[PDB]
């Protein structure tokens, strides 16, 4: 919808 | 509905000449109530009720004065709802959440203190725009992270989220990664300040990770405690 799941993807995957 | 503790005593009968008032505090939609019950353990009956907070952290006061019209008499208990604003003044107490109170009635005055749950200070308007809460999470000093392990919490995310909705923590975002839930929410609280959150949870792990961004990172460990009980109960 506003684009932004990969955003949130990106940030869980650069903490893991 | 939110999280609201069972009622503890804050002022025991041993200490204030017979009276005895347990209490708990409430947060329906916005409104902050010191819900409480007083009971008169003595032989003499009890009026001419008031109450007074110290100043303290949140600014915490009462809207109105003290609901009591006729003597509260011996043996006889009473519970009382005492509508609380944040528009008082403010003093930095230890601990953050400490609330000094007085209250008085025609035989003394008797002064306690209590914990205010943070919980009850989370308001509404608590979900940060996602744009918003990626440009915040990067911008706050990774410094200010803090992390906390809520320990043998076995919820499912859905209903994690859900819980925690019901208290104005709210889920802006839910991602899984390497077989991870990871939830990213948002808060507010009375005074302004927000508390961004990442909530990590495994299949493996009995404990869920959280880790909270603040500027104030002294409120961190409070609203730890709140994650905690909200999970819990």
């Amino acid at each position: 919808d506003d684009g932004l799941d990969e955003a949130f993807s990106r940030l869980a995957q650069s903490r893991t | 509905g939110g999280y609201v503790a069972p009622k503890a005593v804050w002022l025991p009968a041993v200490k204030a000449k017979g009276l005895e008032i347990s209490g708990t505090f409430t947060h329906r939609q916005g409104h902050i109530y010191m819900e409480m019950n007083f009971t008169n353990k003595a032989l003499q009956h009890m009026t001419d009720f008031a109450i007074q907070f110290n100043k303290n952290s949140f600014g915490v006061i009462p809207s109105t004065p003290l609901a009591i019209h006729t003597p509260l008499m011996p043996n006889q208990s009473i519970d009382v709802s005492l509508p609380l604003n944040t528009l008082g003044p403010v003093m930095k107490m230890e601990p953050l959440n400490n609330l000094q109170v007085a209250v008085k009635n025609n035989i003394d005055v008797f002064y306690f203190s209590c914990l205010i749950p943070l919980n009850v200070l989370f308001v509404e308007d608590g979900k940060m725009e996602r744009q918003v809460f990626l440009a915040t999470w990067k911008d706050i000093p990774n410094e200010n992270e803090l992390q906390f392990q809520i320990k043998e919490c076995h919820l499912n995310a859905d209903t994690v989220s859900s819980k925690l909705q019901n208290n104005n923590v709210y889920t802006i975002a839910k991602r899984n990664v390497e077989g991870q839930d990871m939830l990213y929410q948002s808060l507010k609280l009375t005074n302004g300040i927000w508390i961004l959150a990442e909530l990590r949870i495994q299949p493996g792990n009995p404990n869920y990770t959280l880790s909270l961004k603040c500027r104030a990172p002294e409120v961190s460990q409070y609203i730890y405690q709140v994650y905690d009980s909200i999970l819990k109960n």
